[PDB]
């Protein structure tokens, strides 16, 4: 009963917080108000100036200045398909923090402790029998308590929409259209930000910077979460949606989602010496970082063969991709292809990294501006697995030792299938 | 017959961003190779030059306030030390269905406006429009802080369908004002084109291409960026510019902006020139939104009662609506 | 939802002002749900006069820059924005974020038509290429042709029809001009027994991709764990979660002739992987499909493998 | 009647960064080629210089902290060995139009007060301040440090209106002095032609040589960055030079803040010197503020009681008014 026996004891303890809202006169007439509510009568007084907002999880009001949207945090269950993650379920720190327009917080603040413990937020919607005990009044009172309860979740199923609500048309398999207004979840959005600012600070980023940098770990979940980006809904004067205070003023911010060109990449071979003129090089810092990446998994143990079956040739393979890929990066940076000072290793290094049509070439013009010979590619490869790792004499004792040599062929036969039309 | 109450329209005249790089003059007419003027970095040492509160001076505060200065490392871009011109090139197309929106729930509202522009472009076309677009490139009021105290800006313009020019013009930029519209020779050709083709037809697509002489080594003044503020008090202010390629480029919605000069319609004087096309029509570099919803002139107004009430304004006025439709925007309340 | 009779490449789809953010959660480069939409409409003001019909994209992402800045050496960015015209009282607007890229990507299709079976090839290639330029894609203008057009007109390279080893060559007829970019898949199979695999601790599921975009490591009790390639979150389809409506009984739709559903975002993740590590070029494709038995309004790439 | 809260002026007075590069003297004329002054870096070893308070003073810890290193990495400029002259050229162009402000309010603040501008320029032409101006090209004040010591600074001022030269000027900068204003017959020729782009009469674009004697291998003193004494690994860059491409340079807004030391109207004194034109003008160097808002004399007041209040400021000292128009800024609230 945690209504009368917790209610006046949490209107007194209210009573002891009014006192600060006390004057004389004006006080007295403030505590005839709030002892009104924090007396006798607080579920009367709350169902009067509380009785027709509209609490939510995700709403769309915060899109726009002075826009309208829409009220549902409902669909708590997904029972289809495995293959999607979405707001199916939260399933342990529940929580819901909607704005809607309600203004008085100590009439919703002093309501919430008395559901923490019992189930006195079971009575939130409807069978309020105790919640009807715990009052010590008449239906009346009990009744404006209950009406703005059902209020403060009010759901007619069918809500209305502004023009600025992002209103998207999805195509049916064949069919007509099904138009989709998309909303923002705020609770879910804070709570990626319970996750995020439990694993970015606090706990977590001591413990690993320390760790890491000296001793200080029994190895646990620490993580670092790079490019994280700012987005604000007001500024410096947020009322759009709920949950915004003043260290959450905006604050809300955005996992990376970045394409495998997100930053730049330096040039590592130019049409000059040190560029090309020395080609027997093959340089490249992604190809370093593929590098490092091999050689820490260089020794192939007795438990991990199962996942060290299919990642190493294939790692090679992405390797050569890469290298394809900066030949590709360097197939279109060169607008002078041709001889010049430091062109004698690139004379033949650039067949794959074919140059603009000679003038100066006659009308046999395919053997040095057009050489369609990427068989000493081969060679190059050839040279890159040799210089990749160093094969010792009795490392193949195993079906993978020499299998080093067949992946190194199945790469060299990938390079030239590549490399059959290069300068053609 | 009512307001349909989501009713949007889509940008006609929209021009990209435009690459600047620099060179001298007489070189012009070789200009594929220019540098890229990349924004660079330098630092100000600030002082106390704010309009200070009316009784908060304290005249040794003051003293003790400007010896401890304010610390800003702002950006710029100049030219070096060899160029002498600026080069603008931006690419410009218009979509066509002029009149049509992409947004409308009345099929009412949208039948009425069918045969209201229609019968506008019907009645008369669009060489109104047609020239006063066409004197917001053949002018270069696009380069916007770049024009003033240049001593020779020109624009060459040309137009191309296949992948090579088919019919090229080469102007004087400050021959013709930012104030004045007047019809030429080498001007109606190309607002026959630019109104056949903004109609409902298909696209056009214009390359623009501006050579500002602005000086020897002086700066330019590409667009900055709105920032939230940063956590520091050391690198709090830090003008940051905006880059494409690695080089100082302004913005397409300011380049499409100095297209939208168009209106003299506006009741107040003919006294500031044309100002953007808008909705409430409004300038930043005047403050106050002329043309309130006390008078009629404001936008939703005329689009109405030319098309629900049917009572077409005059002529003077019609091709404002016209203008921001071509504009564009979000549309009901 | 088959394996096309021809596909159609772009190869410099230069694109500007884009939409970076595209959904809550993350802000790099857009939904695949916008170039699906994309060939929709491009299906729609194309392929009801001349016959064809496209089904899946295929993204390539050459190259991706984002008006982001970071504010004082912090760890984390922030974006550029642009200036809202004045406000009806005239001192400045209700100011609203959003990320706005400048991307670039080519787009192969998927084609069950008649382009040549009754039409010639490389006029039908060219004149949906002449007309793809006239319309947005992920909110931000296309930029047009310039300098850009000299490797620009296309084949219209067939898959369906062909010699086995002209298939493979072919197709990789179609690599060659795809090097420097790194095209997007998803991965619902990696998705599913990648969450139950490591079902060890929890069985929840949205935690699957909030716990991916970062360094996880249980280290020495200096050693980084083995990345499996580019871990990062995408937007995958659409769930409905309320019910559906009539164009009378909510208003204020676009079109009221057309029902209405709101609907709630979905994350998958989708790796990047160079065009060389593929099993064929069909096989990449983002499809779309609704299944409003569910609330699932979810695209997809049928058999990435 | 009421002010503006938002107002703003372009700069009329605009420079350019000036590239530094030494070179011999007589073979001067030929200084199209000097190869330019790189900025090198040195390692610096520091001392204990400094005023202690006496809370840690002990008979232990100077004789510590003099052991204790504090080594440090600067950069520095100096001429090639063979060289003893510096030069220092920048381009200085002149916009016009000098009162019509930016962006500003109200309409009817701005009218009175280009009306204000127009009587005086019809009063009194820009003629004194023009001589004021010139004054600080002649004397080149420009070469803030590498000015004192040197034996002979000279200064050439060509005219460029296309790629030619117009009229030259050759100005002794030590003959004429900083201290005292007079006039030339030949420098009342530049101060015509600053007259004449500041009023609006032909735009003006100047460029200044300035060939510094200082002596064989001496150390020149171009801008400073702020300056980053970071978290070091013991032992950090403390200070840093501006580089543009491969050349040492001055920042514009420092040879602009040269270029303005106007006024010797400010009521402290007359005759020690003058000063650079800014509201509540006040120097960095001596570290206060001359023209108190105390005082009357400022221009946040003479200002809005020349404008609003309609009191003339005593054209002895309106001329202060206009040149810190001429530097331009943002005003009102």
């Amino acid at each position: 009963q945690e209504l009368r026996q917790f209610i006046e004891s949490f209107i007194q303890e209210r009573l002891q917080g009014k006192l600060d809202k006390l004057q004389p006169d004006e006080d007295d007439k403030r505590q005839t108000l709030l002892a009104t509510h924090r007396r006798e009568a607080w579920l009367a007084d709350a169902a009067r100036r509380v009785g027709q907002l509209q609490l939510v999880t995700h709403t769309l009001k915060p899109i726009h200045p002075d826009a309208r949207g829409s009220n549902l945090h409902s669909l708590p269950q997904a029972p289809g398909q495995p293959g999607l993650a979405g707001s199916h379920e939260l399933g342990d720190r529940l929580v819901s923090d909607v704005v809607g327009n309600a203004a008085a917080l100590d009439v919703f603040k002093f309501l919430s402790l008395q559901y923490q413990g019992k189930n006195l937020l079971n009575w939130l919607t409807e069978d309020s029998a105790e919640a009807l005990q715990a009052l010590s009044d008449n239906a009346e009172q009990a009744r404006e308590w209950r009406q703005a309860f059902i209020g403060i979740t009010t759901v007619k199923g069918a809500p209305a929409s502004h023009s600025l609500a992002k209103q998207l048309y999805f195509p049916l398999p064949g069919s007509g259209y099904h138009l989709l207004a998309p909303l923002f979840p705020t609770s879910l959005v804070h709570h990626v930000h319970a996750l995020l600012r439990e694993a970015r600070f606090g706990d977590a980023a001591k413990a690993a910077r320390e760790a890491r940098s000296r001793q200080e770990s029994w190895p646990h979940g620490f993580s670092e979460y790079p490019n994280l980006a700012i987005q604000k809904f007001g500024g410096t004067k947020p009322q759009n949606i709920s949950q915004l205070n003043n260290e959450r003023r905006g604050e809300n911010w955005l996992l990376p989602s970045l394409p495998p060109n997100w930053q730049r990449q330096n040039v590592n071979a130019p049409m000059r010496h040190s560029s090309v003129f020395e080609h027997d090089f093959g340089r490249t810092p992604e190809v370093s970082r593929l590098t490092r990446t091999l050689q820490r998994f260089l020794a192939k143990t007795v438990h991990n063969n199962l996942a060290i079956r299919q990642r190493r040739a294939q790692l090679v393979a992405q390797i050569c991709d890469e290298a394809l890929q900066y030949a590709a990066r360097l197939r279109e940076l060169e607008p002078g292809w041709s001889a010049t000072p430091g062109c004698q290793l690139h004379d033949a290094e650039q067949l794959w990294l074919d140059p603009l049509r000679a003038q100066t070439d006659e009308t046999f013009l395919q053997r040095r501006l057009r050489g369609d010979w990427p068989a000493e590619v081969g060679n190059r490869f050839a040279n890159w697995l040799n210089r990749a790792v160093s094969s010792d004499s009795q490392i193949l004792g195993s079906p993978e030792a020499a299998q080093w040599s067949q992946e190194l062929s199945k790469e060299l036969t990938m390079f030239k299938e590549i490399l059959e039309d290069e300068r053609d | 017959l009512s307001t349909a109450s989501v009713l949007a329209f889509e940008r006609k005249l929209d021009p990209s961003d435009a690459l600047m790089s620099a060179g001298a003059w007489a070189q012009r007419d070789a200009s594929q190779e220019w540098p890229a003027v990349t924004v660079r970095e330098k630092s100000v040492r600030g002082t106390i030059s704010n309009r200070l509160k009316t009784k908060d001076r304290d005249p040794a505060k003051l003293d003790a306030s400007i010896q401890s200065p304010n610390l800003q490392t702002v950006d710029v871009a100049n030219l070096p030390s060899d160029a002498d011109t600026l080069k603008v090139r931006f690419t410009l197309r218009v979509l066509g269905g002029a009149g049509t929106p992409s947004a409308c729930n009345d099929a009412a509202y949208r039948d009425k406006l069918l045969q209201t522009v229609a019968t506008y472009v019907n009645d008369q076309g669009f060489a109104e429009l047609a020239r006063r677009y066409a004197h917001n490139l053949a002018n270069a009021r696009f380069l916007w802080r770049n024009r003033v105290g240049a001593e020779a800006v020109e624009v060459r313009i040309n137009h191309i369908r296949q992948g090579e020019v088919a019919r090229a013009w080469r102007f004087d930029a400050l021959a013709i004002g930012l104030r004045d519209f007047k019809a030429d020779a080498e001007l109606d050709a190309l607002a026959e084109l630019i109104a056949s083709g903004l109609s409902g037809s298909g696209h056009v697509l214009l390359e623009v291409v501006a050579f500002a002489r602005i000086g020897d080594g002086q700066e330019v003044f590409p667009s900055q960026e709105l920032i939230l503020d940063k956590g520091d008090k050391k690198g709090q202010k830090s003008k940051t510019l905006y880059s494409v390629r690695d080089a100082a480029a302004i913005h397409s919605q300011k380049i499409g902006n100095a297209l939208r000069t168009i209106d003299t319609w506006y009741p107040d004087e003919d006294g500031l020139g044309p100002i953007a096309v808008e909705p409430y029509g409004s300038v930043t570099s005047q403050g106050k939104a002329y043309r309130q919803p006390k008078q009629k002139l404001d936008f939703y107004t005329l689009l109405d009662n030319w098309v629900l009430r049917d009572e077409a304004p005059a002529v003077e006025q019609q091709h404002y609506v016209i203008a921001n439709l071509i504009r564009g925007g979000v549309f009901g309340e | 939802v088959t394996d096309p009779e021809a596909l159609l490449l772009l190869p410099r789809l230069s694109i500007q002002n884009a939409n970076a953010i595209s959904s809550p959660l993350t802000w790099g480069f857009p939904s695949p749900g916008a170039f699906t939409g994309f060939v929709h409409a491009l299906q729609r003001r194309v392929g009801i006069s001349l016959d064809i019909e496209l089904d899946g994209v295929g993204i390539v992402c050459h190259r991706f820059e984002a008006q982001i800045s970071q504010p004082a050496g912090k760890r984390t960015k922030v974006f550029n924005l642009t200036r809202n015209p004045l406000n009806r009282d005239g001192s400045t607007a209700a100011i609203v974020e959003e990320g706005r890229a400048h991307l670039e990507v080519s787009l192969l299709l998927g084609v069950h038509g008649d382009g040549l079976d009754d039409h010639p090839a490389q006029e039908i290639a060219r004149q949906v290429q002449e007309q793809a330029g006239a319309m947005r894609l992920a909110g931000g203008s296309i930029l047009p042709w310039c300098n850009e057009r000299f490797p620009a007109p296309n084949a219209e390279l067939l898959m369906l029809g062909g010699s086995d080893e002209q298939r493979r060559k072919n197709q990789r007829r179609l690599t060659r001009r795809l090097l420097p970019g790194f095209a997007l898949v998803s991965r619902e199979a990696l998705l599913q027994q990648h969450l139950e695999t490591l079902r060890t601790t929890l069985p929840e599921a949205t935690t699957l991709d909030a716990l991916l975009d970062l360094c996880r490591i249980n280290f020495e009790p200096w050693q980084v764990r083995d990345k499996p390639g580019w871990l990062v979150p995408i937007p995958a389809g659409y769930n409905a979660l309320s019910p559906l409506y009539l164009p009378g009984e909510v208003r204020n739709a676009r079109d009221r002739e057309t029902p209405l559903r709101f609907v709630e975002n979905l994350f998958g993740l989708g790796e990047w992987l160079s065009p060389h590590r593929v099993a064929a070029l069909s096989d990449l494709l983002w499809y779309h499909h609704a299944e409003p038995d569910k609330g699932l309004y979810r695209w997809s790439t049928p058999r990435f493998v």
